[PDB]
DNA sequence: CTGAATATTGTCGGAACCAAGTCTCCATATGGAATTAATAA
């Protein structure tokens, strides 16, 4: 019994003519003599009846048409095969010459959207009885139910204009004809369809509900997707291109000025669909100007919402049909449940999508331990308390933005509702926090200004956008243009544009760096070959950007974007980590650098698309006086270096190969040769052979020390063939030096497995290393469940009441009946029977799982809280017995941050790793 | 291949009208005897079996049966029900199991030319469930009678009635009911039967007494290095469990030159320094390599025509070189001389799984014929006065050998995980006096000579039991 | 539908279309002499032809891809037309697919069959096919089969009821009932003789045994008793059948016309 | 076709269906201008480069699109003006002009007419379409193009001569 | 009031397979191996 009964009940009662009334205590249904009725109508059937005694209610009082013209459930017998069905239609209004004008079929709010195939059966053939039969004339056939809107139902109905699709067969041919949609007192409804023309007492919608986009997403799915031709990905593509010519009009759509993205039938014929199709397409290019900022106006053009050839102008039509009526932006009031587009199209992503090798996203799970290893729920909490801002994340390489949702639930979900607690008033934070978000209408509005994800693929860029926009933000700064590129060509249409300004740093190559960025999550490609021309565009802004090892360069540009003293967590290769050519790449992250967290993840994680194996890496940014001091570091030690190689040299070349002295090589060199002393070629060796020295050789003469320390002291003397950016000295030696007096710790880990396992069939659960999941809430609203849980055991109780009152009955049939039909009344007593002591075993299973449920929140929860005894979670008993039963139904999946345990690697690199 | 002919009546023989190349392959013209399904076994319909909740049963898949007939099964519990595991609890959950009735042959369906026929022999204990990809066919003609007479004979018959169907091969119960096996077979096996179920109850039971000896040829050279180094079995690899390096900057440098900062190299390092806590016998091996060459890995076709090229397959755990080529190349290189293997070369392994890499062996056997190997080997030539190669090829393949490669090797793709130069030459051995060597190296082959001694003789009875089978129902 | 095919060049061939008796008054081109091709196997149709391909082709309810195409080949070959295609391996061995197996076998003429190795497609899919080499037959060799069909029967629909009602009767303890037949009862009274043996030997002419020539009356009634209810099940789809059993009909229509076809196997593509 | 693919790739970028459907109508417009051009004439289809650096995107579009338009208005064969005016060799939006630029350089030495006969058994854009679009594609709509050599056997065996 | 409905459950058939295990063949810089013009001398 839904609450819009409860409403059309209220407002039954509330008329002053009692013409309909409805009771839901006793189930009946009352209808005024006035109306001729050919069936006793006086039980509550279902929701049909009640759609039914609402809708005469409105025609009699609200709509004013006269009850004595009304007919209720008129028989219509037809000729159905080898019988003669019987079907009744539920309403007929009549007008005053006693043709029917209004042909209304009643079905409940759910049945309104399955049973349309029964249509055909419903009104056309009834109403082609009821002209044959009656020589009558059917204006209007009505396929009607209800619509709550504010303290006040309205009508959502299809109506037909009989006259002018007598078949259903041409109501079919011009695409499920509507000639109206709500019903007009006084014999009235245009020809035309009734625009939407919004901003007014009508809108597009509001009120949207979970079951209403369920359906919505199969039919989709079940007609655009097919399986003709095409490919699963063109079709998505297609959608989310539609979407954006959707929410188009939403944005340039100001008070009357009728919606341009509706069907627009005119008289009786739907308008064609080129028209469609221009007036889409001329949406979908000023979509190209605000929404993906596109510049070149020779690009506008030659440019198309679909290519008219794989996606045919039909599924558009019947695209725009579904989608016309719902708003998708600032529609989200069914904040009962909270947010209910954002899923919608995550199912659309999930359903209709084909992600392979080079189109897969980043698993959920590895960007949520990112995000919560970076501590960036403290990080926003400490930015917000002490100078009134948020973390000013970007993505470069975001191709479905899925560390920018990620990381838009992250904080507002951890500095509203769970850690809101951390976040001190102090008048000004407060006004901040109810500016940034607090509405609940939109709760991601500072979204549009603190995350700056870029991506290079133009339809990922729009299916980016689009996420974007579903889960409550706005993507003007999201860039479908290159993220390796000069700072100037990142321009959104506002003020407010990070990601535009450059400023040449000294201690960087003398290039443009934005230090304006909090924190880089990101996943950069694994392998990118760029082509012979933007090679060459991108060898003025980055040190190595001559490597021929472009997927590097994303690091180069992360430094590029932090703020001296940035958070950077990144899923790198684990070539970057191992291999020798990268060696470069590795000193330039430990000199600008602060590492301070690298995990090892499995093969697994990235399967079945590559079993490339990946390291995250959790490095922050050196301020500008620690770069400096390295500089200072290296640069001396590189002295050290280069004087005592060319010591040792002139030692070589004196010995072994044999010199007769020479012409004063340098004063330090020849000053003991002459002299025999040993005890300073003894250091100068030890120190110019730091690493290839041992314990043994000490006491061995220079003329064999020379010998077996050969190879090393040829080798260690080279320089770096490339990346001068070191100056000559040899990486090795001086980075050792330069460690040996700056020295930090770097937390180190490896994962087992990630918790999933996913496969080309599917997904499959597994133990998970990184993180683990809260399970049982830390706030539970406890007169909820213990609400829901009476309300189950009060419904089992009067089913059992019911049906001993039904026993009771046929046991009073059968005291006073013969054994002929004794048979079947004894038949009958003992089903009865066991399915009664079948419902008493069930309700006392139920009362001991109650009894269950009020020990274990009296143990554990007390007060809609959870006590700091299990705070950490670490009971077995309470997580495994939430994992199981009634209560898996509550539930809770978060990732749990421990503070006083520590085994996960999540729970221990939060407290032992510390960001300066 | 084939020019079979045939007429179409034929296709109108079995209820499914097939007329695939194998099965009208089968087919024949018949003059001798047919007999059916009936006068032999009888296919049993499966069912739910009673599983108690309290103690730990037993379950067995396909793959953990043997070609030989011989079950692995696994425990599982109803009280464990661990994710690892789960797959299998779910599928006996969904009613994918099932209980012999002692004395049931049980046939595999899915590729029944791996010879997955079992027995379920009638005095016996453990009882052990079973998937119902296996067919009950309890027989009436003595189970070892027809399991002998379906193992070795009647597979010809077996496998041609297989559905290929655009996917697996498989065996369907329906077909099994329509081979026609002959009676001379059945008629002389059952002859002889008092007398040959006899001799391959002996057969059987000294295979079994080799078996219950037998060892892998991987433990020997786990042991020996562990029983001859005083290491104990039981921490290195509950050292190598626990996953929490923790390193500071300054150690990154260390012997490092190349600046590598992985975790499985911290790894590494940290099991080092436990693998040398009480051994006092580490060189550099750097200083004991004169030179390094990889191979030439041209395109090969299998079993083709030209020069023999090895592979990784060919490199095993003892240090002795398979030299059993499959591929065959036809390039040349106006070099090829350099990489013709011949006796006394010592090659490691670069480019296997994290766990098969470095694995080294000596070419032990002399062959006249020319052989390539791989770029995914390298040869070493060592001095033969410190090192002693098959000693060096014992440690790689030793835990020595595998706790360093499993942890230094490089590459963003594990599964072909390769070593290089640079890991070769920074490899700090154990190397004991030429003494102390000699000893590792012959015990060792002694014992993996032993156990390859008792590994043709398990081939030998289990050969003897088809060639007297064969002879038996051919007399 | 063949009237969906447009083009503004020389007569579009692809456009005609008339009902055939012989296909059950569904349309047939017929004006190609070759067809080539690699079906689409196992890809899910679009619900725009879904819905069409049920009242235009004789096997519209089996929506499976690789066989509503073998029928296509049927509509556009000519009465005499070659046909050869890649076919799967699931087309000749799978049981699930006996309809086609006989379509095949009625309206095309079987002449060569060769196995390809499964190497081919190796890097893609590497599944296993087959190539067919029918061609279709002329109008009046099709009307010799559906004779024949029937003529067997009608045979088999007899031999159905007489059996079943000797399995009732002489096992399952059941008097005799005078409305059975004018002759199992007519011979029933008398003794097994030659009738009863001669037709329980026909409807049982497949599994059969030749050392069962000699035996008592309830002993070939138990032991086949399993596949008594297996040749005298009949065909679903009976539309284009006959509400026959098809093996044991085929069978013997079979014997009556013989095509001694050539059959091969490649090991290596090249 | 193995370098032609992780340069128009180019670590994500370019989906694999676009990739498809630009060389698709490159090649055309490379045809159109090995069909054109006369003796003793410079071809449109290459990329004027003085030595290094090459010159504007722009104008390369605006004479190669040139080529498509012209090379389906005489041997496609599509006559209505409207649909030729709107249809373009690529999409600047879903295909950069540096790729464009990459591609004719590619193919500016080879003769695809009169080199047809030399390469004689190899479905180019058959080859093409098989190893740019991923399997998962392929698997769902039966893309697996049976090989030369086994149609050729066919299309032999039907004594198709005869 | 006889019915064989339809309406589900629960289970054989079957997969242009594809999860497990483990072997590869090929681009591409390099670096060294050849010069060179240098380089003192
Ligand atoms: N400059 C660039 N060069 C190459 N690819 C880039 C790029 N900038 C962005 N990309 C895109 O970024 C994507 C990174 S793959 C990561 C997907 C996404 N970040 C996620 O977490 O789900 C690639 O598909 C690639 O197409
Ligand atoms: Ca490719």
């Amino acid at each position: 019994m839904k609450n819009w009964q409860r409403i059309v009940e209220a407002k039954l009662e509330q008329q002053k003519h009692k013409v309909a009334e409805i009771s839901l205590e006793n189930g009946t249904v009352n209808y005024s003599k006035k109306i001729k009725h050919n069936r006793n109508l006086k039980a509550l059937t279902g929701d049909e009846e009640i759609v039914r005694a609402f809708l005469i209610d409105r025609l009699v009082n609200e709509l004013d048409y006269k009850p004595e013209y009304l007919e209720t459930e008129k028989e219509y017998t037809i000729k159905g095969g080898h019988s003669k069905i019987n079907p009744r239609v539920d309403v007929l209004v009549k007008d005053d010459k006693g043709n029917p004008f209004f042909f209304i079929e009643v079905k409940a709010p759910n049945k309104f959207e399955e049973d349309k195939d029964e249509i055909e059966g419903q009104l056309f053939a009834l109403a082609q009885a009821e002209e044959r039969d009656f020589k009558t004339k059917v204006k209007y056939l009505v396929y009607y139910t209800v619509e709550l809107i504010d303290d006040e139902i309205v009508d959502r109905a299809i109506i037909i204009d009989f006259e002018k699709y007598p078949t259903y067969t041409d109501w079919s041919n011009g695409g499920f004809i509507s000639t109206g949609t709500e019903l007009t007192a006084g014999y009235g409804e245009p020809k035309k369809q009734p625009l939407i023309k919004g901003h007014e007492k009508y809108d597009l919608r509001v009120r949207i509900d979970r079951e209403e986009i369920e359906g919505l997403g199969r039919n989709l799915h079940n007609v655009l997707w097919g399986g003709g031709g095409t490919n699963d990905s063109e079709i998505f593509y297609s959608l989310v291109n539609i979407i954006l010519a959707k929410i188009q009009d939403e944005y340039e759509k100001e008070d009357g000025q009728e919606y341009d993205f509706q069907v627009y039938q005119y008289g009786d014929n739907v308008e064609s669909p080129q028209k469609l199709f221009d007036r889409i397409n001329a949406l979908y290019k000023r979509a190209l100007r605000e929404q993906l900022n596109v510049t070149d106006e020779q690009k506008i053009a030659e440019d198309n919402v679909i290519n008219r050839n794989k996606f045919p102008l039909n599924k558009l039509v019947y695209t725009v049909q579904a989608l016309e009526s719902l708003s998708f932006l600032e529609g989200r009031n069914s904040l009962d449940g909270k947010d209910i587009l954002g899923d919608f199209f995550e199912s659309i992503i999930r359903d209709g999508f084909k992600q392979t090798k080079g189109q897969f996203f980043t698993p959920t799970p590895i960007v949520k331990f990112i995000l919560y290893a970076l501590q960036l729920d403290k990080l926003a909490i400490d930015r917000l308390n002490n100078d009134r801002e948020l973390p000013l994340i970007i993505d470069p390489s975001a191709g479905s933005g899925t560390f920018l949702i990620e990381a838009m639930k992250l904080i507002t979900k951890e500095v509203k509702y769970k850690q809101n607690h951390k976040v001190k008033s102090s008048r000004q934070i407060t006004k901040r926090f109810e500016e940034l978000f607090m509405p609940d209408h939109n709760e991601n509005k500072w979204a549009r200004e603190y995350l700056y994800g870029c991506e290079i693929n133009f339809d990922l860029g729009t299916a980016s956008k689009v996420n974007m926009i579903l889960h409550g933000d706005g993507s003007a700064n999201i860039f479908v243009q290159d993220g390796l590129l000069p700072f100037r060509f990142y321009v959104k249409e506002t003020s407010p544009n990070y990601l535009e300004t450059a400023s040449p740093d000294a201690l960087y190559g003398d290039k443009e760096v934005n230090g304006k960025f909090d924190v880089v999550v990101s996943n950069p490609p694994f392998s990118v070959d760029l082509d012979t021309q933007t090679q060459r565009e991108v060898r003025n802004a980055f040190l190595f950007g001559d490597k021929k090892n472009s997927e590097n360069l994303f690091i180069e540009r992360y430094y590029q974007l932090l703020k001296e003293g940035g958070r950077l967590g990144v899923v790198l290769p684990e070539s970057v980590f191992d291999t020798t050519e990268n060696k470069y790449i590795r000193l330039f992250i430990f000199k600008y650098f602060k590492v301070k967290a690298v995990v090892s993840l499995p093969q697994v994680t990235f399967e079945p698309f590559t079993s490339t194996k990946t390291s995250l890496l959790f490095a922050q940014k050196k301020t500008k006086e620690e770069v400096e001091q390295w500089n200072e570091l290296w640069d001396k030690y590189g002295k050290e270096w280069s004087l005592l190689k060319t010591r040792i040299n002139d030692y070589f070349s004196y010995f072994v190969k044999g010199r007769p002295l020479n012409k004063k090589w340098a004063p330090d060199v020849v000053k003991d040769i002459q002299e025999g002393n040993e005890d300073n070629i003894r250091k100068n060796i030890f120190r110019f052979l730091k690493d290839h020295i041992k314990e043994e050789d000490k006491n061995l003469e220079i003329k064999d020390l020379l010998i077996k320390y050969a190879e090393e002291i040829s080798s260690i003397s080279k320089h770096e063939k490339e990346t001068d950016v070191f100056g000559f000295y040899n990486a090795w030696w001086v980075f050792g030096e330069v460690a040996k007096e700056l020295d930090y710790p770097i937390f180190m880990a490896e994962a087992e497995n990630v918790g999933y396992k996913r496969t080309k069939k599917g997904e499959k659960p597994m133990p998970n290393d990184l993180y683990d999941l809260e399970y049982a809430p830390s706030t539970l609203d406890c007169e909820k469940v213990l609400s829901s849980f009476d309300i189950e055991i009060n419904a089992l109780e009067a089913s059992k009441t019911k049906l001993s009152v039904e026993k009771g009955l046929l046991e009073e049939k059968l005291k006073d009946k013969e054994d002929k039909e004794n048979e079947k009344i004894q038949k009958r007593l003992n089903k009865i029977s066991e399915l009664l002591e079948t419902i008493e075993n069930q309700l006392d299973s139920i009362r001991s799982k109650k009894l269950e449920v009020e020990g274990i929140l009296e143990k554990y929860y007390e007060n809609n809280k959870l006590k700091e005894e299990y705070s950490e979670r670490d009971d077995e008993e309470l997580i495994n017995h939430f994992k199981h039963g009634v209560l898996y139904q509550y539930r809770s999946e978060d990732i749990l941050l421990r503070n006083k345990t520590v085994h996960k690697i999540l729970d221990e690199i939060r407290q032992g790793v510390i960001w300066d | 291949g084939l020019i079979q002919r045939r007429n179409f009546s034929t296709f109108a023989s079995e209820p499914s009208v097939r007329f695939d190349f194998n099965y009208m392959k089968s087919v024949t013209p018949t003059t001798e005897e047919y007999y059916t399904y009936k006068s032999l076994f009888e296919v049993v319909p499966s069912t739910v079996p009673t599983l108690d909740e309290s103690e730990p049963f037993k379950y067995a898949e396909i793959g953990h049966v043997s070609k030989n007939g011989e079950v692995f099964p696994v425990t599982l519990s109803f009280e464990d029900r661990d994710e690892l595991n789960e797959d299998l609890f779910k599928k006996i959950e969904k009613g994918d199991i099932f209980l012999p009735e002692r004395g049931n042959i049980l046939i595999s369906a899915i590729r029944p030319y791996l010879n997955k026929i079992v027995l379920i022999k009638e005095d016996d204990k453990t009882d052990i469930y079973f998937t119902k990809a296996f067919i009950q066919i309890k027989p009436l003609i003595n189970s070892r009678i027809l399991y002998y007479a379906l193992r070795t004979i009647f597979s010809e018959k077996i496998n041609a009635v297989s559905r290929q169907g655009k996917g697996y091969p498989t065996l369907k119960e329906d077909d099994l009911k329509t081979i026609q096996f002959s009676k001379k077979v059945i008629d002389n096996l059952l002859a002889k039967e008092e007398e040959l179920i006899s001799n391959i109850d002996a057969l059987e039971k000294d295979i079994k007494e080799l078996k219950s000896i037998q060892r892998s040829k991987k433990e020997i050279v786990d042991e020996v290095f562990s029983s001859h180094f005083n290491i104990n079995m039981v921490e290195l690899m509950a050292l190598d469990s626990q996953r929490r390096v923790d390193v500071g900057l300054s150690s990154i440098s260390s012997l490092n030159s190349t600046i590598r900062y992985s975790y499985r190299w911290n790894k590494m390092k940290l099991i080092q320094k436990y693998l040398y806590r009480d051994i006092d016998c580490i060189e550099p091996l750097g200083k004991y390599i004169l030179s390094s060459n990889n191979g030439w890995s041209p395109e090969s076709v299998v079993g083709g025509e030209g020069i023999p090229i090895l592979g990784q397959e060919h490199l095993e755990f003892d240090g002795v070189l398979n030299v059993s080529p499959t591929k065959a190349t036809t390039k040349t290189k106006n070099n090829m001389e350099n990489f013709f293997i011949q006796e006394g070369d010592l090659f490691i392994s670069r480019g296997n799984t994290v766990d098969l890499v470095g694995l080294a062996c000596v070419v032990e056997t002399e062959v006249t014929e020319d052989i390539i190997y791989p770029d995914l080997y390298i040869r070493l030539k060592i001095d033969e006065k410190v090192i002693h190669k098959k000693y060096l090829a014992l440690l790689f393949n030793s835990f020595f050998g595998r706790l360093y490669f499993k942890y230094v090797s490089k590459g963003k793709n594990q599964t072909m995980v390769k070593i290089s130069s640079n890991e070769l030459l920074n490899y700090y051995l154990p190397i004991p006096p030429m003494e102390e060597q000699l000893e590792i190296v012959g015990k060792i082959e002694e014992q993996i000579g032993a156990q390859n001694e008792i590994e043709k003789q398990i081939e030998e009875k289990r050969n003897q039991i088809r060639v007297i089978i064969e002879e038996t129902a051919r007399s």
